């Protein structure tokens, strides 16, 4: 008969006992995860080799359909989905070695010291609190030639093997390879190009330059206190004083810097411990803020399938907060339930997650996931962002119920929310471009280092305590640098869940400045974010924006409005010092 | 003890008329202006009741027939009647009721009373101004009592008047499923003799549950001693004047007014006269002018019958809903029932079924009917596809495993079994037809396993390109959602046809009459007529044909002016020539419309006011 017909039946008959494969894979999987033992490691390995077994063969039949034929539009999506030859282009040999480079990667990274001294327990805390000059250096310097002059031959074979792959696949490179999530071909109006890519990220970086500048400036004035032999007044932050081992996130830094150091920061473990909350009683109100938007309940079998507290020390679990669809309609979130607010918060983050699941389970199993891979985190972070306003603290009666706001306090917290927000921007962009430049082969090999310290005094304006030479490769130190991790995710999340966050403001009936916004009891932005909830990955990407905010491409100006106030006093602040960096001055 | 009452005189019984009394609420639902029209036990209008004297003595309290209810009313000044007594026998062989009321409290009792044969309350002293209790001669004893009510206590005046009848007491007494139900109402009434004329709703006063055999009856009075009466007991006595009225209640229709406020304020007899049962036919106090036929010569039905096929054997639902395990959907388990009872309330109210739908059949209405036979279905499938199984939808499971035609007539339950087939590591027995060249007849069951092609080339019995393998697999597990986990689905479907019925419903059958208007159900079916011996029923307990007269018949006409204008009324009778009729009356006039009676013919011809047929043309003047 016709092709499209063929093609149908091919997916309504891989989709059963392709739904099947999956929930026994993920059953082993939370069996390993909830219970840890050498059984549970067998089971795993099994079903995963199961899984992807299925799915090779599934691919090779599915190749013999050409998609010129189809037309629904929605086949097609599926098929290109399916066909995706990627890694067996490569050698038998060749993806051995492929393969063989990645472990070792990754046990190299797993595997490291300085001393002894391993990395996570205790060279983040070093890098955290050593306040000394001297440690932090001597910590930084002694990772750095331990782990970056060894992995460079290493990460030279991984991205010429990767460009190659790429370039096999009918890609001009594999950054393109990266770039070809964020496609959508097809559509008129709607249609994007990876090209289009690489633009339309500078732009919103650069809209926003003034105020990085600003906060900068500002860093660096309030920071001269502090070691006031290694800080210049005009020119480059040093690298290892910035409270992390790369400098991702200046969170810590808020110990430091404060604007009102007076004003108490607001905390509820005192009132929690008071009402004796008892570990469920979180995941309840979650529940509840999340009916009262208007969004559906909670199955009755994630009230006890899913464990919510240590196990106890008879039986062992990694509890890295997670939530699960294991599809079949289940559903469950693994946490080590303690009494903070930040338990809270990402208990908040979690139900969240989990909700977004359940909005699209009605579709095919080839289309159960986000618009692209920025929606997902951003829609999760919103519900934590609203929920972790004053005024809904004061709605609960955990929080006194006579409370009087300052704006000291509300800059304090503006501080404290921007040092990690809008710090990692930079240095986000200027590592995926660095990446990006590598792999279409710009950089040469002997001008790596060079060009990226080049990068980082230039955008990021950090420079470096000592110089290093091409033997050293610094970037390669990264976790998602060396284990071939997709990174920009963490930029568009932070712009899609604030336009989220203004559309929501703006339909709920909101007045006042937007960071002291509530959607609770807002029955109609809880039906206009279902009506993007529950598209799955069906339609592209941009229609789904278009639903909710009304623009089809992302703008970053709610940020701005975002902050604002904080914009405004950083101004008059800074009105009196220096605003800018020094490019060619040098610790040494 | 008992004394034989002496020196009465005998009178002969006198008869009155019953002016639009006896008018009780029928039910305790609250009305509130409207017409309401009902069929029940009621005295008709302006019959003829049965007046009884005291005051020459006349102490009358014979022993008369409890037919189907008596309606009482009392003209009392000084309270003479005592109470009334009930029963079959009446000499503490038959169980009997007393219901007195003494100086003290009322007492109603259900005893075998060995009643004296002139029952009476013989209560006066010169000296003292007082009226006392004295003689209770009722029964010599009371051997098994059952039932015994007393009052709270309280004072009775016991005096005697010397002016009219000031109090009117009403009371309708029936007997239904044991149950004595007593209506009562009282009236302060300014007369002399007669009965009064004006409306009088009766309420509801008790509801005895005395279970007992009442045929006869016998009202119970008061006697007044003093120094004014000399003599024994059977002389030494006065009576006291009163009187009552008996009448005999009816299976007649009423249509009942309602005011605003809820009460009963008029009340229309709809089978006595042919502008009545136009009336009630209209369901309105008021008729225009014109030509109405509404049934026939008007006729109340006796009584009602019931006849039912008699299959005393317990039919097997156990069986099929409490089954060991179920067949997949693609091969889904029919069973044919027939000749069994079915008690479908208890299946509608088990109270453990997740869904339970009938399609074309009331749920409580098929409870007390006959089908030829039944069809029970059974299967398992999935939660979301359970709404699949219901005429005119379509899906995977509606298309290629079970299809339900669009006339449906049954009914479908399903109910949730998570907890008998569902086991960890997945059931793989449950299987469903997922690829299929064709669509389903309505009723089709197909288990053929030949590989499904999908594309050009025909595969020789092997799987691979464009060949798959038609059924697939449910798994079950007991920790899937409420939408995969397992369902067990049942579908009822009734199947009538002209062959005699062999599964109905629990009800009785009823000794059937003939010659006689009776409501008959036969089989499920009901009518009304007249049965007779020969449209036409063939009962189920002989097979005997027997044919169905409508009871009254002639067409009768009515010719009226207007309520408003008049209540004069011509009758035409279509079929008689000028005979059965209402009354012969006057102004016989014979067309070839037929018999008209009170419409004057004039040797004139106006114009056309109320046609009658062939030309006939008639109008009310002076
Ligand atoms: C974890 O697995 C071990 C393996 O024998 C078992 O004994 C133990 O009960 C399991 N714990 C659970 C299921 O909580
Ligand atoms: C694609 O096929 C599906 C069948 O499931 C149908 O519902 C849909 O309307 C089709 N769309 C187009 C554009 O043909
Ligand atoms: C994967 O293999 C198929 C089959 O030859 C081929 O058509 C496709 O181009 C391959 N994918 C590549 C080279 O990226
Ligand atoms: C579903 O949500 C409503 C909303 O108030 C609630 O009343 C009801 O109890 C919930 N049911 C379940 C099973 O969660
Ligand atoms: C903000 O806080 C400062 C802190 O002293 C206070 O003087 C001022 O009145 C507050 N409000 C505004 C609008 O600046
Ligand atoms: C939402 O409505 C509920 C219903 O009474 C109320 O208790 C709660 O305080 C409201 N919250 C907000 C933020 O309006
Ligand atoms: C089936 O078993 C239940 C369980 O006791 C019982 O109540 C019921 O009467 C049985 N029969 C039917 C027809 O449900
Ligand atoms: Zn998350």
């Amino acid at each position: 008969s016709t092709i499209e017909e063929q093609a149908k039946t091919f997916l309504d008959k891989f989709n059963h006992e392709a739904e099947d494969l999956f929930y026994q894979s993920s059953l082993a999987s939370w069996n390993y995860n909830t219970n840890i033992t050498e059984e549970n490691v067998q089971n795993m390995n099994n079903a995963g080799d199961k899984w992807s077994a299925f799915l090779k063969e599934q691919s090779t039949l599915a190749q013999m359909y050409p998609l010129q034929e189809i037309q629904n539009l929605t086949v097609k999506l599926q098929l290109q989905a399916l066909q995706q030859n990627g890694s067996s282009v490569l050698s038998e040999d060749k993806s051995k070695r492929l393969n063989t480079i990645l472990n070792t990667m990754s046990t190299i990274y797993s595997t490291g010291k300085v001393c002894c001294l391993l990395l996570e327990p205790g060279l983040n805390e070093i890098m955290a609190n050593s306040l000394d000059y001297n440690e932090r250096l001597w910590a930084w310097e002694s990772w750095r030639s331990e782990v970056g002059k060894q992995l460079r031959p290493l990460y030279e074979e991984y991205v010429v093997l990767k460009n190659e792959m790429a370039r096999a696949n009918h890609y001009e490179d594999y950054g393109d390879y990266w770039r070809g999530d964020y496609e959508v071909n097809g559509v008129d109006g709607y249609d994007y190009s990876r090209g289009q890519l690489i633009e339309d990220v500078e732009h919103t970086f650069e809209e926003i330059k003034p105020l990085y500048e600003h906060l900068h400036a500002y860093v660096r004035a309030k920071l001269m206190n502090a070691y006031p032999s290694y800080i210049s007044p005009i020119g480059c932050l040093p690298a290892h004083l910035l409270g992390d081992m790369w400098g991702r996130f200046w969170t810590n830094l808020y110990s430091l810097t404060v604007p009102f150091g007076q004003k108490p920061n607001i905390d509820v473990t005192d009132a929690m411990v008071d009402q004796a909350w008892d570990a469920q009683r979180i995941f309840k109100e979650a529940e509840k803020f999340f009916v009262s938007v208007g969004l559906p309940n909670m199955t009755q079998g994630f009230w006890e399938n899913s464990m919510l507290t240590d196990p106890g020390n008879v039986q062992k679990a990694v509890c890295h907060p997670t939530a699960w669809d294991l599809g079949k309609g289940d559903f469950r979130i693994l946490m080590c339930t303690k009494v903070t607010m930040d338990d809270f918060l990402t208990a908040h983050h979690e139900m969240g997650h989990i909700q977004y699941d359940m909005a699209y389970a009605a579709q095919p199993f080839l289309l159960r996931n986000g618009a692209n891979e920025g929606f997902h985190e951003a829609v999760g972070e919103i519900m934590s962002l609203s929920a972790a306003t004053p005024k809904h603290l004061k709605s609960i009666g955990l929080l006194s119920p006579d409370f009087q706001e300052d704006n000291e306090t509300e800059i304090n917290f503006l501080l404290k929310q921007a040092l990690t927000i809008v710090g990692t921007l930079p240095f986000t962009y200027m590592l995926e471009k660095w990446r990006w430049m590598v792999f279409k082969g710009e950089i040469p090999k002997d001008q790596w280092m060079k060009k990226w310290w080049e990068m980082k005094r230039e955008i990021v304006g950090v420079v470096e305590p000592v110089p290093h030479d091409e033997t050293y490769c610094d970037p390669a130190s990264l976790f998602h640098v060396s284990n071939d991790y997709s990174f920009i995710r963490y930029y568009t999340r932070t712009l899609y869940q604030f336009q989220f966050q203004e559309a929501l403001c703006q339909a709920a009936k909101h007045e006042g400045p937007l960071h002291k916004c509530d959607i609770s009891n807002s029955t109609e932005a809880g039906q206009k974010l279902f009506n993007m909830l529950r598209l799955g990955k069906s339609e592209p990407w941009t229609l789904a924006l278009e639903n909710v905010v009304g623009a089809k491409n992302m703008n970053v100006r709610p940020l701005l409005n975002y902050f604002e106030p904080l914009f405004t006093w950083l101004k008059d602040q800074n009105k009196n010092s220096f605003v800018g960096w020094s490019t060619d001055w040098s610790p040494y | 003890q008992c004394v034989n009452l002496t020196t009465r005189t005998q009178l002969p019984p006198a008869y009155t008329n019953s002016f639009t009394r006896g008018v009780y609420y029928p039910d305790k639902v609250f009305r509130s202006s409207v017409l309401h029209s009902t069929q029940d036990l009621f005295l008709p209008f302006f019959s003829n009741v049965t007046w009884f004297h005291a005051i020459t003595k006349r102490f009358d309290n014979p022993v008369l027939p409890f037919n189907d209810g008596v309606y009482f009313a009392s003209t009392e000044k000084s309270n003479i009647i005592r109470g009334w007594i009930f029963g079959t026998t009446l000499d503490s062989k038959t169980q009997s009721l007393l219901i007195v009321n003494n100086a003290t409290n009322v007492v109603i009792k259900v005893c075998e009373f060995q009643f004296c044969n002139d029952p009476f309350l013989g209560v006066y002293h010169k000296n003292n101004k007082s009226w006392m209790e004295s003689e209770f001669r009722v029964y010599s004893s009371a051997n098994n009592c059952t039932f015994e009510y007393v009052s709270q206590p309280f004072l009775m005046d016991l005096e005697g008047k010397q002016g009219n009848f000031k109090n009117l007491r009403e009371f309708v007494f029936k007997n239904i499923d044991g149950y004595f139900k007593i209506y009562s109402k009282h009236t302060p009434i300014n007369l002399v003799r007669d009965l009064p004329q004006g409306f009088s709703a009766l309420e509801p006063l008790v509801d005895l549950p005395i279970g007992i055999n009442i045929t006869r009856f016998q009202t119970l009075l008061a006697l007044h001693r003093s120094y004014l009466t000399p003599g024994d007991s059977s002389s030494g006595w006065t009576a006291g004047a009163a009187a009552y009225y008996v009448g005999y209640l009816q299976p007649r229709t009423f249509l009942l007014k309602y005011n605003e406020n809820g009460t009963i304020t008029d009340a229309v007899d709809c089978a006595l006269d042919p502008l009545s049962e136009t009336k009630c036919t209209l369901k309105s106090f008021t008729v225009e002018k014109g030509i109405y036929q509404t049934s026939n010569f008007r006729v109340q039905p006796t009584e009602s019958i019931v006849r039912f096929p008699n299959i005393t054997n317990l039919c097997p639902f156990g069986e099929v809903f409490n089954a060991t395990r179920f067949a997949s959907v693609y091969a889904w388990n029919r069973k044919r029932i027939s000749n069994c009872v079915a008690d479908y309330s208890v299946l509608y109210n088990s109270a453990s079924f997740s869904t339970f739908k009938c399609y074309g059949v009331s749920p409580t209405k098929l409870n007390d009917l006959c089908f030829t036979n039944v069809y029970a279905d059974s299967f398992v499938i999935r939660g979301d596809e359970v709404r699949q199984i219901a005429p005119g939808q379509t899906g995977k499971i509606a298309d290629y495993n079970y299809k339900l035609p669009d006339d449906f007539t049954g009914c479908v339950i399903a109910w949730n079994s998570n907890n008998l087939d569902s086991k960890v590591g997945g059931n793989y027995n449950y299987l469903y037809r997922l690829f299929r060249k064709s669509n389903l007849k309505p009723f089709e069951r197909d288990i053929s396993t030949e590989i499904y092609q999908a594309g050009s080339t025909p595969c020789n019995g092997v799987e691979g390109f464009n060949c798959y393998f038609p059924l697939q697999s449910y798994g079950f597990q007991p920790t899937y959602g409420v939408g995969y986990q397992p369902y067990r689905v049942v579908v009822l479907s009734f199947e009538l046809l002209h062959a005699p019925a062999t599964v109905c419903g629990p009800k009785k059958s009823t000794n059937l009459v003939k010659n006689k208007c009776v409501n008959f159900n036969f089989n499920g079916l009901t009518g009304t007529g007249v049965l007779t011996e020969s449209d036409a029923v063939r009962d189920p307990q002989t097979l005997e044909i027997l044919d169905i007269t409508p009871c009254s018949f002639g067409g009768v006409s009515v010719i009226t002016p207007g309520t408003n204008t008049s209540n004069q009324v011509a009758v035409l009778y279509q079929d008689v020539n000028c005979w059965r009729v209402y009354s012969t009356g006057s102004n016989v006039f014979q067309t070839r419309a037929g018999c008209l009676i009170g419409a004057e013919h004039v040797n004139n011809s106006y114009e056309c006011d109320i046609p009658i047929g062939a030309g006939i043309c008639a109008s009310y003047q002076t």
